[PDB]
């Protein structure tokens, strides 16, 4: 998806995660850590709802519903070493 | 963010970008106002999130602001008349 | 526009056919050799297309003169191959200004006219009025912007021509462009 619409490769749409497949994304990440969980055999629900591989992935997962103005606003004030020497000018 | 774009005019032709600089307005909260140099580059320096929304915003393909956005960051220095890749 | 002219109905049909037939290779490509992302027919077509109106942009901005002349010019003696200071801009004169924004309606005209129902097939995608208005439009309004700042170092028209010609602009824009 870099190749898709990040960069030059095609002039297709990429089709984003489309909302029907954020959730059942949402919903297989829920059940596996219900597995993971296991009712309490397994990971502390607690571990799970705290762990940063999670927080990460529901992360790029809200990224792709974000409105444009929250994506722009998202990109300004992330994108803050946009402000600090251009190299080779 | 201030955007500053240099451009040479070409009638018949395209007027061919020269270089780019992004000014952060945080700076200018506490400035209020700044004299300053910004250095044009050949294109715009990005993290994984600047080019993962920009990868999203693409997809909004219909959304104006998205379009004139994502066209805007795509901005880079027609390359010739002084060269094509920058540094980060 | 070059190779399929509108004067030509045969040739806007093969136009037409060219289409069909551009259509028939990308389903070719996408369902014989089963690629998965062929160029897809509308898009190499409106770059096509894009091509086409720039080339006549550049023509009609190079050759305004001999263009508006040839087409139009309320002086027979003014067909020909005026100083190109008057098939590009002039500081003398808004004349070449009124005959560029003729030039520019007549063109949008034709691919709203004759091209838009000539190729119809990705009509979603390819109102050839609508590519034509803006594209034209846009180089315009850059030129345009440029002869105005230059008129204004010289002043060699009256004051009454440039709102003469702020009227026929300000009915363009409102006209096609707005």
């Amino acid at each position: 998806f870099l190749s898709k619409l990040k960069d030059h490769m095609v002039r297709e749409e990429a089709k984003s995660l489309t909302p029907k497949q954020c959730a059942v994304v949402e919903l297989a990440l829920d059940t596996i850590k219900q597995y993971f969980h296991a009712g309490g055999v397994g990971l502390k629900k607690t571990f799970l709802e705290k762990s940063p591989d999670l927080q990460s992935l529901r992360y790029a997962l809200s990224l792709y519903t974000q409105a444009t103005d929250l994506l722009i606003k998202t990109f300004v004030q992330t994108q803050s070493a946009q402000g600090s020497g251009v190299e080779d000018p | 963010e201030l955007q500053v774009c240099v451009k040479d005019y070409c009638f018949a032709r395209e007027d061919r970008t020269v270089g780019l600089a992004v000014l952060q307005l945080r700076e200018l909260a506490q400035r209020g106002s700044a004299a300053c140099w910004l250095p044009l580059g050949r294109r715009i320096h990005m993290d994984d999130t600047g080019l993962t929304v920009l990868r999203i915003l693409s997809q909004r393909s219909n959304d104006e602001v998205a379009k004139e956005f994502v066209k805007l960051k795509s901005d880079t220095r027609s390359a010739e008349e002084g060269g094509a890749a920058p540094a980060p | 526009r070059n190779n399929f002219p509108a004067s030509s109905p045969e040739r806007l049909q093969d136009l037409k056919s060219t289409v069909d037939l551009l259509t028939s290779i990308t389903f070719f490509r996408m369902k014989v050799q089963e690629l998965q992302s062929p160029p897809r027919a509308s898009q190499v077509v409106k770059d096509c297309v894009k091509a086409c109106l720039n080339s006549t942009y550049e023509y009609i901005f190079n050759n305004c003169h001999e263009l508006y002349g040839r087409e139009y010019q309320t002086d027979p003696a003014k067909k020909g191959e005026v100083p190109p200071e008057e098939q590009g801009p002039s500081i003398k004169n808004l004349d070449f200004w009124s005959k560029l924004i003729t030039l520019i309606v007549s063109i949008i005209e034709e691919d709203k006219n004759s091209y838009t129902p000539c190729l119809n097939q990705f009509p979603q995608e390819l109102n050839v009025g609508k590519i034509s208005a803006e594209v034209m439009w846009s180089l315009f309004a850059q030129d345009m912007k440029y002869a105005m700042e230059e008129h204004d170092k010289h002043r060699l028209c009256k004051s009454a021509d440039y709102m003469n010609l702020h009227f026929k602009v300000k009915w363009l824009y409102n006209e096609y462009v707005a």
